[PDB]
C-alpha cells in the first residue's frame, strides 16, 4: 500500500 | 510549481537535497491513480525536521482538482495560486519560487 497521509486543517 | 512529472522517488530525493524548506511543493502523477495526483510537500513532525509526504487528492467529477471540499478548483495553476496565499486544507501553504 502506498504511502499516503493527508492532513487536512478542519 | 510543479518540476515535471516526478514526485516519488525524484521529489522526495530533490525535495530534501539542497535543504529546501518549507513550502517547496510540487504537483506530479500518480503512479496508482491515474487522472489523479498526489501532493509532494515536505512536511515533517518537527522532531526530524526533514520529512516528505504525500497528500492522495481525487478528480472533481465537473472536471477538476480539489484537496478539500473547502476549496475546488478546475486546474493545478489555479489551485497553486489560492494555496500560495494561505493554507485551505494543508500543514503548510504553498510559499516556495523555485528550485531548479
Amino acid at each position: 500500500e502506498p504511502q499516503y497521509q493527508p492532513g487536512e486543517n478542519l | 510549481w510543479y518540476f515535471g512529472k516526478l514526485g516519488r522517488k525524484d521529489a522526495e530525493r530533490q525535495l530534501l537535497s539542497f535543504g529546501n524548506p518549507r513550502g517547496t511543493f510540487l504537483i506530479r502523477e500518480s503512479e496508482t491513480t491515474k487522472g489523479a495526483y498526489s501532493l509532494s510537500i515536505r512536511d515533517w513532525d518537527d522532531m526530524k525536521g526533514d520529512h516528505v509526504k504525500h497528500y492522495k487528492i481525487r478528480k472533481l467529477d465537473n472536471g477538476g482538482y480539489y484537496i478539500t471540499t473547502r476549496a475546488q478548483f478546475e486546474t493545478l495553476q489555479q489551485l497553486v495560486q489560492h494555496y500560495s496565499e494561505r493554507a485551505a486544507g494543508l500543514c503548510c501553504r504553498l510559499v516556495v519560487p523555485c528550485h531548479k
